[PDB]
């Protein structure tokens, strides 16, 4: 009933459960259903320079013949330095958000310049107006991975580090556009039972639900912990895959739908 | 004063974030108040005019009925919540343009969200009040879950007020405050006025509120604002009384500790 | 099998699950099965002076014709003052334990002197050696309610306030002696949904399990929260009753097994 | 060094309780070591004799086999755990009397638990070491649940060491340390030596340990002691090496933060 929804929208508060339930029955349009969102890790990939980025640039150029890619960048070490300065001053999470965004912008600019000669642009602006044309024509765009919350960033329960960073920024774009998948490109095969960099014998985990991660204490391990909650609330992207971008071909296979790293499912 | 307070060995709360605009008063004008047109807006403009020499004001407008209409069209088109959010935020901006124009001769202008985030201190040194949109610029990155954008005008205005560490946030409504049920809804016969409530109590409740439910969630992580009063802007003088801390509507306790 | 238990006791560590399970099958002897343990609140009763204590003294004298009573005392306001001084210095929970014990001793001495002319003694010492004879002959004894942990007091997770105080001290004596019941005498009818002294409209709760209390956030409300865990581990005392000692007859009725306040059950 | 460390606004750990005897070394002698008689005790006494000019020592003895016997009789009589606890503590006291007598010519005496709780500072100013029972005086107030008293010699000794804020607690055992299984039990073929472990890891495990399981619980609430080494007192020199912090047995991390 478009009329009962229209009637509730005019006459009730948007907080009214009846209106909320009526809105949930609305049709569900996917804006870019054939596109895939990829995050290129800031700390895990871009901060590693040529030996990490150049092979992934080659994979992206090869992949954009068969896949439509929205390529988001993490921020990494320079954002961590900015957070340490600003948090040491007691500046609130809303102020730090801007700082992390500029680092993600730097990394999108650097990645984008390696791809410019292939026609692939860096896109920005509140509306991301350059995405539809670029995606139709050169099958890929590069964007900065931070969400645009700025001073309206929701703080964590404790501390001033912004809890929604470039994992969330990339995941939410995949969800908003109704993309067919979301692939996180990092520097490890996927999720382990502990940090594989500091843990003697952590066990690789190839598939896990959000609830299983939380029960194992892995909520804030491989992805920003709020991304697990966004994942469970998501309408369109109900799972994600994390892969090792340092291994040639992992991104390519993942784009084709292969199970190559860790698949994290909402349910 | 409690035995636990005296215990030298218990964990100590972290310091609060530094306050950016500690002398600022934030006032959120409901879109549905603006929707009443001149009958409501003209007395509110005269009240605001008299507050300018008393307070430094960030006046943030909500969206009102037009956002319900664009939601109706957008939902019929199937659009996701990150498409609906900037369409509604636009309506809050238009209410801000209208309200600022009414105060232009007093030196008041509407400013866009980049200016609010970054240059508010300079503009509030220039003039006594500025107007902005109460909606946050979440745009494509609105949270999924509900098909209705959760972070709306109350929520944006509180996030700003608490990030600034402002002296207060007052929400100006078309009703006296929060009732136990919609005082204009099918159960308005059962509606009981709540002079005071905590956000945690409101969050556990189910049923409609005059404030965003996300407002209660961001109050739980608030660092500075201890209370927010919802007052009836259709009653002249209640905004003025609320800005001086007089209890003329519903006080919501955020759960931030005072000491 | 006394032989398999004897064999495990000699050959395994006491931590061995096989030994632990064998010991759990041992017979269960109740030392004072016909006695009842009562706690007289320090803050809620004894600190209130004559108007509270004298009526309860009369009830105790009347009750010891039909019931055998071990009457433990709380500590109350003076222990709180000692805790505030010592905690403000950062002294550890092991040092504060001694301080609370001396206040409970004061209250047992004061209560005991009101009962001396009825033959009822104050008993103490590590072994409580005077209990069996007193209980057989005058049907009541007064003891100090603090556990004797002293410097070996287990601390709470946070802070230096001893978490095992006079509720625990009294409950553990009831459990050790296998008494037929444990009655806490306070200054409210029992458990409410909130502190009835500071809460406008708290709701009286006449019966609740330990798990139900924890789920309602009432773990540290009417009794010291560790007592709920001791209660669930208890072999002999699987429930307790809290009653309002300011209402004449509540103790008497409770001693007779009447449901007059709040009954808290392990299960 | 972490980003979280730098965050001025995060909660800060409470101060630690003041240390009563910060210069003290606490040494727990296993009852089963004492049970071996002169063959074990005489070399241990000579080692202790040479440690007296180097360390100030609170030497706490466990109970050993005799407590197993009194448990056997008491359980057969049906007695509850608060009856068994002081019967076992008595055996730890008798081991203390024996060990102190061997050191009497060095000025060492056994002291009862009231003296340990209240007058240890005066006695350790008089003499270089004193002996006590490692069992705590929980007596009737032992916790129910297991029919075997949970708070035994390891647990008492750690509670004391941590309450004192002592410089260390070393546990002297009749084996090299903690294995993955009882190195004298039916699965000793599978027993793997653990040079280092955390108490939280040991607590999640099931199976026997050479230390009380309550030891791991009181380590979780510890305030000062960061590590406890379990060493083999049947190997002369390992106690001496452990008191200088050399890694000669199993190190248990309590989870207390250092900085
Ligand atoms: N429990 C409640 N207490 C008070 N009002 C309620 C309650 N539940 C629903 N309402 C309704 O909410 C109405 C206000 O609507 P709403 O909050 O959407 O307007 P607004 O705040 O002006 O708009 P905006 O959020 O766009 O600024 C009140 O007139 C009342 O009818
Ligand atoms: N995982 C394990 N690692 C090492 N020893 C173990 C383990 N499990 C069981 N044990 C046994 O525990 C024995 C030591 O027993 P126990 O700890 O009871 O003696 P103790 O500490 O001397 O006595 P007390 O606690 O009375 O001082 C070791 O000889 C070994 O056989
Ligand atoms: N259990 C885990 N499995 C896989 N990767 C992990 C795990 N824990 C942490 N990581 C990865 O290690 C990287 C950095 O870890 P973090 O805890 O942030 O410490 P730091 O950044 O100081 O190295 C992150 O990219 C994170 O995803
Ligand atoms: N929910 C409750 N129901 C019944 N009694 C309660 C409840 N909460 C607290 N009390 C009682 O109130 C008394 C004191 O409360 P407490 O929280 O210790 O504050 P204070 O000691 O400062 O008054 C205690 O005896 C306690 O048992
Ligand atoms: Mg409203
Ligand atoms: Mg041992």
């Amino acid at each position: 009933s478009t009329a009962e929804l229209e009637e509730l929208l005019m006459q009730r508060s948007l907080t009214d459960p009846q209106l909320q339930a009526a809105a949930a029955a609305a049709a569900d349009f996917r804006i870019l259903p054939d596109a895939t969102v990829i995050k290129i890790g800031g700390q895990s990939v871009i901060d590693r320079g040529r030996a990490a980025v150049y092979p992934l640039v080659d994979e992206i150029v090869a992949a954009r013949k068969n896949h439509k890619l929205l390529i988001g960048t993490g921020a990494g070490t320079r954002a961590r330095h900015l957070y340490s300065i600003a948090a040491g001053l007691g500046l609130p999470a809303g102020v730090l958000a801007q700082l992390g965004s500029s680092v993600a912008d730097q990394n999108a600019a650097m990645l984008g310049q390696l791809l410019a000669k292939h026609g692939i642009p860096v896109v920005g602006g509140a509306g991301l107006s350059a995405v539809p044309l670029s995606l139709a024509e050169v099958n890929a765009v590069v964007f900065s991975g931070m969400p645009p919350y700025k001073l309206w960033m929701r703080p964590a329960a404790e501390g001033v580090i912004p809890p929604y960073r470039t994992d969330a920024g990339c995941f939410l774009l995949a969800e908003q556009f109704g993309c067919k998948q979301m692939i996180f490109v990092k520097d490890e095969d996927g999720l382990y039972t502990a940090n594989p960099k500091t843990s003697k014998d952590a066990t690789f985990i190839p598939r896990i639900s959000v609830d299983e991660m939380k029960a194992k204490g892995l909520h804030d391990s491989i992805l920003e912990f709020p991304v697990l909650d966004l994942l469970q609330s998501a309408q369109h992207v109900r799972e994600v895959q994390v892969v090792n971008g340092l291994v040639p071909g992992n991104l390519t296979r993942a784009l084709a739908g292969e199970h190559v790293g860790t698949i994290i499912t909402a349910s | 004063q409690t035995l636990q307070d005296r215990d030298l060995t218990r964990p100590v709360a972290g310091k609060r974030p530094i306050r950016l605009l500690p002398w600022l008063q934030v006032v959120k004008i409901g879109g549905r108040v603006m929707d009443r047109g001149a009958d409501a807006i003209l007395p509110l403009v005269e009240e605001l005019r008299k507050l300018l020499p008393e307070h430094r004001l960030l006046i943030l407008t909500g969206a009102g009925v037009r956002a319900r209409h664009v939601f109706s069209v957008g939902l019929d088109l199937g659009l996701p919540v990150g498409s609906l959010a900037p369409l509604a935020a636009s309506e809050a901006g238009q209410n801000g343009h209208i309200l600022a124009a009414m105060l232009a001769s007093e030196g008041v202008s509407y400013v866009e969200h980049p200016t609010v985030a970054d240059q508010l201190a300079i503009h509030l040194s220039a003039t006594r009040a500025v107007v902005g949109s109460a909606f946050p610029p979440y745009h494509h990155h609105e949270f999924p879950g509900s098909r209705i954008p959760p972070h709306r005008a109350d929520t944006g205005a509180f996030l700003l007020a608490d990030a600034f560490g402002a002296a207060g946030l007052t929400i100006v409504e078309n009703v006296d405050g929060i009732y136990t049920a919609d005082p204009n809804g099918p159960d308005r016969g059962q509606a009981r006025f709540l002079p005071e409530t905590s956000a945690t109590d409101l969050a556990k409740s189910e049923g409609p509120l005059p404030v965003d439910r996300a407002l209660l969630d961001v109050m739980a992580t608030a660092r500075h604002i201890e209370r927010v009063q919802v007052v009836n802007g259709l009653v002249p003088g209640r905004l003025t009384a609320a800005l001086r801390g007089e209890h003329v509507g519903t006080l919501i306790r955020t759960g931030v500790r005072p000491a």
